[PDB]
C-alpha cells in the first residue's frame, strides 16, 4: 500500500505542452485478489522492480529541476532546432550585368553565364533570432516526467505535498482558476 | 428512361477493425505504437466521434 504504490503516471497536453496532472496508474493493475500466498508474494516482487525501474530512469533521463510540472520552462534547458545555414547559390551577379543591358544586349532564358565569368553565394543563418521558452513538445514529454513513484503517500504539512498531481493546479498561483 | 446512379455496399456477419500499428499491420500480438515508450509511461484520453 504506503510501500510498494502503483506509480503515479502524468498526463501529456498537447496545447501548452505542460504536464496536465498525474494519475494513479489505474490501467496496468494485476488482478491478483484470486491467489494465495505463493503469488502475492511475486506480484509485490513484481512492482518492486517498476519502483526501482522509474528510480533508475529518473536518475538518468530527467532534467534535475525543483518545480515538478514547471508552468514556464527555460531556455536552454528546451530541445532547439539548429539546422545548417542555407547556402543560396546566386545566380547571376549584377555588378556586371546591368552593364551588359546598358549596352544594349536584352536578355532572355535562365560557367551559370557566359558574358559574366564570375558566381558569388552567399550563406545565411537558419536558426531563429530568439531560442524558444514556454513549453516542451511531446517527444521532450517522452523524455522527461517519467512516472513519479511517490512512497509513503500524502504523509505531510499541506503545501508540502506534490500540489501538480491534481489536474486542475495552477503552479504559479496556488489555485485553480475555476469557472472565473 | 434517364436514370442516375445508386450504389451502396453490403457487409454482415463482421465488424471493422482498426489497429493500433503505424502501418496498420498486424505484426504481433504488441504493436509498433503500443510498446512506444510513450503511452506506457504516460496518460491520453481520447475525445472520438
Amino acid at each position: 500500500s504506503k510501500e510498494i504504490p502503483t506509480p503515479y503516471m502524468w498526463s501529456y497536453q498537447p496545447q501548452m505542452g505542460l504536464a496536465a496532472g498525474a494519475s494513479q496508474d489505474y490501467s496496468s493493475r494485476m488482478n491478483w485478489l484470486s491467489a494465495g500466498p505463493h503469488m502475492i508474494g511475486r506480484v509485490n516482487g513484481i512492482r518492486a522492480t517498476r519502483n526501482q525501474i522509474l528510480l533508475e530512469q529518473a536518475a538518468l533521463t530527467s532534467t534535475p529541476r525543483s518545480q515538478l510540472n514547471p508552468p514556464n520552462w527555460p531556455a536552454v534547458q528546451v530541445y532547439q532546432e539548429n539546422p545548417a545555414p542555407t547556402t543560396v547559390l546566386l545566380p547571376r551577379d549584377a555588378e556586371a550585368e546591368v552593364q551588359m543591358t546598358n549596352s544594349g544586349a536584352q536578355l532572355a532564358g535562365g560557367g551559370r553565364s557566359s558574358f559574366t565569368p564570375r558566381q558569388a553565394y552567399l550563406t545565411l543563418q537558419s536558426s531563429s533570432s530568439q531560442p524558444r521558452s514556454g513549453g516542451i513538445g511531446t517527444l521532450q514529454f517522452v523524455e522527461e516526467f517519467v512516472p513519479s513513484v511517490y512512497f509513503n503517500p500524502f504523509s505531510g504539512a499541506p503545501g508540502l505535498y506534490p500540489d501538480d498531481f491534481i489536474p486542475n493546479y495552477d503552479a504559479v498561483s496556488e489555485s485553480v482558476d475555476g469557472y472565473d | 428512361v434517364p436514370s442516375l446512379t445508386q450504389k451502396k455496399f453490403l457487409c454482415d456477419r463482421t465488424m471493422w477493425r482498426i489497429p493500433f500499428s503505424s502501418n496498420f499491420m498486424s505484426m504481433g500480438a504488441l504493436t509498433d505504437l503500443g510498446q512506444n515508450m510513450l503511452y506506457a509511461n504516460s496518460a491520453h484520453a481520447l475525445d472520438m466521434t
